[PDB]
């Protein structure tokens, strides 16, 4: 439901 | 939040959002009280009897948010944790007193429009405030009804409640450490915290010097928006000796 | 921080937002 965040933050 | 309505654009730019990494979730509010520190509630991070155990690396902080879902390109920030720090005596057995966590980021954030400390109470301020009839004011993106979910941050005003009234509301044990707040059934108007708004801020302007105080964190209720039932907030005062040991010492 | 509480679209400009009367009034 949520729009995906940046890759950035998911290293 | 139930019966509040949506927030005014910088309204309550120390609102924090707990996102969970994967999957990609809200997982409960949370307030900015400096550039490195994060306040919110402990049962947003500790919780077992539902089997809720957060890690740092579980979780992210986004902070200058307005919309629930959307990812606020050029206004939100989005940091990591460094460290978490629960309450030594947190009761998540019994009635969740003490419920208060920091979460130390891995960088400082920068401030701007969006984003913004809120105070922390000095005795003072709160011997003043803390009274029944007084009013305080959540904010969050947590469920619109008990029994959906709001496009934006929602707002409500609501007014302490007195001590006796909070405890005849209920079978927990009541504790120092908590006060409750809420319209009364007679009162006509309503409005509450719910679920997803864990950890978010009670707040409360200073008629003194006219700073916007935080004076406590979503913490429990029985429902949302029952008649004859009280949210409960964390006494952020009572545990600031708490507070001001892990910032000074980490 | 030493500004803390004062929010840049709203105390720091002077400008009120729709409801925080509601809360001063309740101050008595
Ligand atoms: N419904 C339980 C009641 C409870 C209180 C103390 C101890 C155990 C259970 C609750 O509020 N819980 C169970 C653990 C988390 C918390 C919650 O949902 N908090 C969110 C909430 C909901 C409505 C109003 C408020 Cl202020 C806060
Ligand atoms: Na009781
Ligand atoms: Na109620």
């Amino acid at each position: 439901d949520f729009e995906e965040i940046p890759e950035e933050y998911l290293q | 939040i139930v019966e509040g309505s949506d927030a005014e654009i910088g309204m309550s730019p120390w609102q924090v959002m707990l996102f969970r990494k994967s999957p990609q979730e809200l997982l409960c509010g949370a307030s900015l009280i400096s550039d490195r520190w994060v306040l919110t509630a402990a049962h947003c991070l500790l919780y077992p009897p539902w089997d809720k155990n957060f890690t740092e690396n579980d979780l992210l902080v986004r902070i200058g948010k307005h919309s629930r879902t959307r990812y606020e390109r050029n206004i939100e920030k989005i940091s990591m944790l460094e460290k978490i720090y629960i309450h030594p005596r947190y009761n998540w057995r019994e009635n969740l007193d003490r419920d208060i966590a920091l979460m130390k980021l891995k960088k400082p954030v920068a401030f701007s429009d969006y984003i913004h400390p809120v105070c922390l109470p000095d005795r003072e301020t709160a011997a003043s405030l803390l009274q029944a009839g007084y009013k305080g004011r959540v904010t969050g993106w947590g469920n619109l009804k008990e029994t959906g979910q709001p496009s934006v941050l929602q707002v409500v005003n609501l007014p302490i409640v007195e001590r006796p009234v909070c405890k005849d509301s209920t079978r927990i044990r009541i504790t120092d450490n908590m006060f409750c707040a809420g319209y009364k059934p007679d009162e006509g108007k309503r409005g509450d915290s719910c679920e997803g708004d864990s950890g978010g801020p009670f707040v409360m302007k200073s008629p003194f010097n006219n700073r916007w105080y935080q004076m406590g964190i979503v913490s429990w209720g029985e429902g949302c928006d029952r008649d004859g039932k009280y949210g409960f907030y964390t006494h952020v005062f009572r545990l600031k000796k708490w507070i001001q040991k892990v910032i000074d010492q980490f | 921080e030493a500004d803390c509480g004062l929010r840049p679209l709203f105390e720091k400009k002077s400008l009120e937002d729709k409801t925080e009367r509601e809360l001063l009034e309740s101050y008595i």
